[PDB]
């Protein structure tokens, strides 16, 4: 009834949007050939929301890959739960933008986003009632950032009425992989403020800390990372693929997470995550999870809680539990932690309970916290922003392609004056 | 899809998934 | 190697590529779909026409 | 065939003469080679041993 | 009921030889002539267990005919159902009109009276020509001016191949074009043109076969008209006949012009992709990426309209479907008839055929509509016609054969007539 | 079927249709002893077109070898494939005539014409359904131009319903053989101009260009010459001896390329042809066979074709091709340089496919242009007879034979139109 | 994705010659044309069973390039694409940018026309050339000129052999090094430079090779160039195109000039002996003893960095040792670019060549960094070459040739603006 259109953009939306078709056509019960074969009957009856039946059963995802170098597509149609996709849905360029924001949002953009905005459009209006859009790409890359940003505004000009997440991955210095990282990260953020809706902020570095200390992992591979992102973006939209006993859907966590039209910027967490040597030394309660929950070496952004206050938090919950432990364990952390929770707003933590759990597992949860502690992240990176605009660095490749000084000017009043808001609700 | 038309539909599942008319399907001296 | 590299012929005619070649192959790739229904559920045979005049003798 | 025309010699074959002659030099060489092998160890078995380049 | 096709020239049999593949494939008929009274309207059951086509096959080179006649189907097709004369007419009407036509064509209309009396329920004929060449510009002409001057009163469809505008095999194309269409108009009742370019593009977008050759068209269209004559064939819930092209598509003695469409046109992969509906392919038959023949009905008038439904179809949606393409306003309608479709449904789906490209669909879409831009069309014709024959070029071929200019004037001012008129109608 | 009967002149076309001959029943593949040793089937349907079964098997073919002196006859028969032509088709004379084309048409022809006319007519009528005569002969030399010019003028006063192709060699001069080559072009351009239906052009100086820049030989003897002006006859004849998708005989070919009948001169090219060090680097697409057809160093006359402008063209392919890329490829020729083409035509390009190649090779064509640079090559002759007549040298050796002066002049007045109407249509 | 590669000079194709040994031995094709579609940016598959580089080898002497048509790899570039002169250059920058020049650029860039026309998705050009010859300095200059008119917006990856400082087999190389500095700085997109002596010390200290020819030195270049192409050949965890160079690398329209660096360059014994790791192969690519210039990184400030990983390498290990990296202070970077370093990390191995050096380590790292010890070098060769300048000495071979003594003028006036936009870049 309610619907999800997928949007994947760059190399880093791409693999990480394959292992989440992966993780959700495992948890509806269809195998990569694409018919059904799930066991209970709970299974068919929302997977309208994500699949479209084509004929005979053949279950295909509501999705569009989008990129402009066949490198990613080939990787992605390799591995398994790859031929499930849309042939034609594959729209794609053939040049390739390569860390050049101006390539992906000016040059390459201008060719294929009609194409793209048109099967867009046919995913669009082929179901009834949208409940929004969910892109997965990056905010350091080039055909990533630069064509999914367009995408987005092209996107909020047309359906104004519709919900939107976006899961895009910040850098960090720690972990930087390519030298423009703040040319373009300050540049869509700049775009993300007036056009997104709300976002889910995440960073490779904090789940390197996740897999070194809780999971104890040697080979911590990116397609591990993208498996737990993808868990927790199932854990995201469980809510409207299973009945529970307190439903939230994703505007209802959306008007309960954003007290400011600007203020939209999410940290993200999940639980429980124990190495298999200690996964038999440990219980399985809500004391458990929320001792899980709340750690600080459990978010999934480089951003520490403890150095700002929440504004609000949202705590989805899956499985059979009980309400009256959820609530008064909201209301005990709360309680305890009074300073690290804002003042003019009471009882900042809302909550919801679905009654099915990610297969296998007994009871998890997913951490949604709007807190302030994200414009140490901001400022982190329109520092680096300032020092290489001081000096003009790597400034005309963008330049010369028809940018000007002034989108960077803008840029930087934006980030600066949006963390002074972050700063002033502190 | 369409080069300069716009087609309006709706898509049709199997008798399992809850949709517009799925109480309707289940219905079948 | 010029005395072991042996020519080609080239001796085959579209129509028979594409009628006989072709078809034959496919059909031996996938015998799932390409069988022969044989008789059809919907067909317009009408007795009538052969009623109007029919009904062999006994005699 | 003995010797090429005057298309091979522009479209580079080497003549049938010249091409059996090779491939006789190089079998040539393959058996002194298992000849060289046989020696070494006659002579490892005395204690003396062949000469090698540097 | 029965009808019989006659294939004209060197396209007309080639056609013909995809075609008979197609039916013998969907009546489940063996290459050999019998099976391991559908049938009945297409071959007819001679002795016991064999099967022989109505049709006639007709050339004037015997290389294309023996083809036939050594390929797969030597058992099927019966020996005299293949004419074949000794010589090529050449890309030459009055050739294929004067000289050799008087030499093959009584033979021809001899063979074919013999059909008509083996038929007992003749509906009409429909013959496959190409105006571009010899044989089936000039002795198409001559056969179906003797077919209309003995039966006359039966229903003639035409399938002709015209030349496309910019993609051309000929030189002299134009004047055999327009020599056709001279007979083209007074002696084909309902005739639907069949261009290249437009397949081309076709099988170049949808089926994506980035080097296709003429059998490929061939197989495709072939898929048309078996679509179209799958109403007399087989059982259908709304069935439209011969009859009916005849009266729901041709408001006027003299337009009788039909741009033809299909759909779905889809490969064997994009079927698993693509979530085939009623409502989308009735959609998809009306752009013009998806006609027979290279011309923009943006530009044009719909007059009416006629969709034959192959397989699981409900009069439902179609009639949903219909509702909403006439509710739409990118395409428009003429004043005249506020009426403008017909359709018909018919039960069985579409067969697939061993190494075609077309995979197995549910439902199938033929749209036979009419329309101005094909007044465009000849206009586009008429230009470059009138370019070559300024400076007299090429005219004493004809001429030498045995015409004159008075045919080349005459039928010059008839496509001007025909020009006049589409331009009256369509206000 | 449909019959050509072989008609070769002179020392020229003796040596030529040798090599001809040779290639043919290659093609059909006959042994030098008169017996099929082919495979397929296909290849039996149409030798009826060339030759003849006498008694088991004997195929041998329907050709008219004429000369004036035995030397050549023996060079005929001192090769592979001598003893398969009738003893019966060796016409021969026996004083020989040596650049003199009044020699070859008034005092040798008036005996030896009639009995070749005997042997042309039992040949003709031997066979049923008559396609035409193939003629290859020369210009320079008496004995084929002069006596073959007055058999052409016989037989197409007998049968003149017939097809007639004449392959010609005309004299370049820097490759000048003979002294009196303008004397004797002139007077049989003078015929062929209004006997012969339709002349397709050949020299000297272009295959030895051809040989220098194309294939890269050393010492292109005359065998390799015959050998390519034999590809091109075998190409041409191709659509009668082998079924396709788009057939296209002689006469076909004649009303597709000639426009007004005096405008039959064409210049011929063949595809492909590269050298043996190179035919590896090469693919086998249409585009390949284009640009090298298309391209002005490969026509067969000395004239450049980008002095004017094309009337018509004709291209024959062979081997399985995509006839939507044959039609493209030729429609992109035809627009991009326009202003070689005239205007007053559309579509001036004739395609036509045949689903054999040669033996040996996988995909070939052949191409017939039919061009107003012809009237460079005519000029480039009748200047020079003028510069002869002007004081009348060598002019005895005609005169004191029966030719008087009128005739010089008659062919000066129809060099002289020609050349004025090709330039009209210019 | 396709790239194609010339190779101008006597050193040029030589490093090709051990670059395509390289290539179809780890492709698997055998050096006769045919393997027993990640080839494909390299190889374009003609017929059948055939694959041709996409290169051009071109030089004025025909010693060296018929030395190639007689070698083992004669199947695999038949003779039409070796262009090859008859006289050579012969160190002299005047006789090969002006003599000889104009009578091979034309046949050279024509060839080339074809290549890219031949290709359909062009990346880029890679050249092979060293600046102090004759041939590849001067026609390789003038060939870069019509190459960036031809094109321009396309990236060109300029890997050129510098002289070093103290090693040196000619006397005017000075000369001819500025003269060609003058159009490679406004010319190329991405210059590499590769001295010889610091490949000597290479192979001296940890190849521990004694007696090296030229055949080791152009194995390992080739090394790096085969690393560098690894992303776009083979498929990795983060790929990196040709394109991101011209981004992460350049922050300056002039400032293209990168050292390059290599390990773990390791014989068959060391390779036992040491326990082989990400943290370590990190370290060894920064320290001087293991760069391909001979110059000092202590005494410059980097730019901007780049590591190409390949074989088995996770990305954790190489975050945690760029970590390490960023946080010793033996090294230092310029106050402009947090964000120093750009990785890339590739599943395939370096794979080994029979009879090589080197033996098959599981991973190997290629560094390419950028710094302010390039406009050391230059200086150093602006003042060998004003010395010598200084006496006027070898001048009137050139202007004998036909130049003069304004270009000598305004070269080094251009070093010296180059020089100066180093060091005001350094601050
Ligand atoms: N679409 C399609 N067109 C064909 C086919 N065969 C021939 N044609 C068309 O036929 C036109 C020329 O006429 P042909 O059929 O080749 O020969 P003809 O009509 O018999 O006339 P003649 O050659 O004089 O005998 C060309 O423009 C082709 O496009 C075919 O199989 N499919
Ligand atoms: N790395 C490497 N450098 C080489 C090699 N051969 C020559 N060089 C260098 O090339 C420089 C001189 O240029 P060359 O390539 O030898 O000759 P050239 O560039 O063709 O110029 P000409 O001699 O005039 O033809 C010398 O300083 C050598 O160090 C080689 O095989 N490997
Ligand atoms: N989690 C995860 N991140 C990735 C992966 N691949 C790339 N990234 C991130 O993407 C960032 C670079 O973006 P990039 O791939 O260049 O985007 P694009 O070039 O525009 O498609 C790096 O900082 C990586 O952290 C992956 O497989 N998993
Ligand atoms: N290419 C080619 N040209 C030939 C051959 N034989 C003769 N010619 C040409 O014919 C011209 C002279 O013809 P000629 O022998 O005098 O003819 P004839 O004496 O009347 O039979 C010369 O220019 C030759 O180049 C041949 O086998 N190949
Ligand atoms: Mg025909
Ligand atoms: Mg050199």
């Amino acid at each position: 009834m309610r619907e999800i259109v997928h949007i994947q953009g760059g190399q880093c939306g791409n693999q990480i949007g394959a292992k989440f078709w992966e993780v959700v056509s495992d948890e509806h019960g269809i195998d990569p050939t694409g018919t059904y074969h799930g066991d209970s009957d709970l299974q068919l009856e929302r997977i309208n929301v994500y699949f479209n039946e084509a004929t005979g059963g053949r279950y295909v995802p509501r999705a569009i890959l989008m990129d402009l170098e066949p490198g990613t597509m080939d990787s992605v149609r390799s591995g398994p739960y790859g031929q499930i996709f849309r042939p034609d849905n594959f729209v794609f360029g053939q040049t390739g933008a390569g860390n050049n924001w101006a390539k992906g949002h000016y040059t390459e953009g201008a060719e294929l986003i009609d194409s793209v905005l048109d099967v867009v459009r046919k995913e669009a209006e082929s179901c009834d009632c949208l409940q929004g859009f969910q892109v997965c790409h990056s905010l350091g890359g080039g055909t990533g950032s630069g064509m999914g940003t367009l995408l987005i505004s092209k996107i909020r000009e047309e359906y104004p009425d519709r919900m939107m997440l976006t899961f895009s991955v910040v850098p960090s210095p720690k972990v930087s992989d390519t030298v423009v990282e703040p040319y373009n990260a300050t540049l869509s953020v700049h775009q993300l403020v007036e056009n997104a809706d709300e976002c889910m902020v995440l960073d490779n570095e904090a789940l390197y800390d996740i897999c070194f200390r809780t999971l104890k992992l040697t080979t911590p591979t990116f397609g591990d990372l993208n498996h737990l992102i993808s868990a927790v973006m199932s854990g995201i939209t469980c809510c409207l693929r299973f009945p529970g006993q307190l439903n939230a859907d994703l505007r209802k966590l959306a008007v309960n997470l954003i007290p400011f039209p600007r203020l939209h910027f999410f940290m993200v967490g999940f639980t429980p995550l124990t190495s298999r040597g200690s996964q038999q030394y440990r219980a399985l309660t809500v004391p458990e999870l929320t001792q899980q929950m709340w750690d600080a070496k459990n978010m999934m952004c480089a951003a520490d809680p403890r150095h700002g206050r929440y504004l609000t938090a949202s705590a989805l919950f899956r499985g059979r539990m009980s309400t009256k432990e959820v609530d008064e364990q909201m209301l005990n952390v709360q309680n305890k932690n009074s300073s690290y929770f804002v003042e003019w707003i009471p009882n900042n933590v809302k909550s919801s309970v679905c009654d099915i759990p990610p297969k296998g597992l007994k009871m998890s949860a997913t951490f949604i916290g709007n807190s302030t502690a994200i414009q140490e992240m901001f400022k982190r990176v329109s520092e680096q922003f300032t020092a290489m605009f001081r000096r003009k660095a790597f400034l005309h490749w963008y330049t010369g392609e028809g940018m000007d000084e002034m989108e960077f000017t803008e840029a930087e009043s934006n980030m600066n004056d949006l963390v002074s808001e972050y700063q002033q609700y502190q | 899809s369409g080069g300069v038309g716009h087609s309006g539909t709706v898509n049709e599942y199997r008798s399992g998934v809850l949709i517009g008319n799925f109480v309707e399907n289940a219905a079948k001296i | 190697t010029e005395a072991s590299w042996a020519p080609v012929h080239n001796l085959t005619t579209t129509n028979k590529e594409f009628y006989e070649i072709k078809p034959e192959a496919a059909r031996a790739a996938d015998p799932d779909t390409f069988r022969a229904s044989g008789p059809s559920p919907f067909a317009k045979t009408g007795f009538c026409a052969k009623s109007v005049k029919g009904e062999a003798s006994d005699e | 065939t003995l010797a090429g025309t005057s298309s091979d010699r522009d479209a580079g074959i080497k003549s049938g003469v010249q091409t059996v002659k090779a491939a006789r030099q190089a079998r040539l060489r393959e058996l002194f080679e298992r000849e060289a092998l046989m020696y070494e160890k006659e002579l490892n078995a005395r204690g003396l041993s062949l000469v090698k380049p540097r | 009921r029965e009808v019989i096709s006659i294939h004209i020239g060197q396209a007309g049999i080639q056609v013909g030889n995809a075609c008979w593949e197609l039916y013998c494939l969907e009546h489940g008929i063996q290459p050999d002539g019998q099976m391991p009274d559908a049938f009945n309207t297409f071959f007819s059951e001679t002795g016991a267990g064999k099967h022989v086509p109505r049709c006639i096959f007709l050339d004037l080179e015997p290389t294309v005919v023996d083809e036939v006649r050594t390929g797969t189907y030597r058992q099927l097709f019966h020996p005299e159902q293949l004419i074949s004369g000794k010589e090529d007419a050449a890309n030459n009407f009055a050739r294929g009109h004067y000289t050799i036509g008087k030499e093959i064509v009584d033979l021809a209309l001899d063979r074919i009276r013999k059909l008509a009396d083996n038929c007992t329920g003749l509906q009409g004929f429909l013959v496959f020509n190409a105006v571009g060449g010899g044989t089936g510009s000039g002795l198409g002409s001559l056969l179906l001016e003797r077919l209309s001057v003995d039966y006359g009163k039966k229903s003639k469809l035409g399938f002709t191949v015209y030349p496309s505008p910019q993609v051309s095999t000929a030189v002299v194309e134009p004047y055999n074009s327009v020599l056709s269409t001279h007979s083209l108009l007074e002696h084909t009742d309902v005739a639907v043109m069949l261009d290249n370019e437009a397949i081309y593009d076709i099988c170049r977008r949808s089926l994506d076969i980035e080097r296709p050759t003429y059998t490929n068209l061939n197989r495709l269209i072939a898929q048309v008209i078996s679509s179209l004559t799958a109403s007399l064939r087989f059982d259908g819930a709304l069935n439209v006949d011969i009859t009916e092209f005849q009266t729901n598509l041709v408001p006027y003695p003299r337009i009788h012009f039909m741009l033809s469409s299909y759909a779905p046109i889809i490969s064997a992969e994009k079927a698993y992709h693509e979530q085939l509906s009623v409502a989308e392919i009735t959609n998809a038959a009306f752009e013009p990426a998806s006609m027979m023949v290279k011309c923009d009905p943006r530009h044009g008038k719909y007059m009416a309209c006629c969709l034959m439904y192959r397989g699981d179809v409900v009069p439902k949606d179609v009639n949903a479907s219909v509702a909403t393409i006439k509710t739409k306003r990118t395409i428009q309608f003429v004043d005249w008839c506020p009426t403008g479709f017909k359709c018909g449904i018919n039960y069985q789906p579409p067969t697939v055929v061993p190494g075609g490209d077309l995979a197995k669909v549910q439902r199938a879409v033929c749209m036979i509509s009419n329309s101005t831009a094909i007044g465009e069309i000849f206009s586009r014709l008429d230009h470059k016609f009138d370019l070559m024959y300024a400076k007299r070029a090429f005219v004493h071929w004809y001429v030498g054969e045995g015409m004159e200019e008075g045919e080349f004037s005459e039928a010059r001012e008839d496509l001007a007539a025909l020009e006049k008129d589409f331009e009256e109608v369509g206000a």
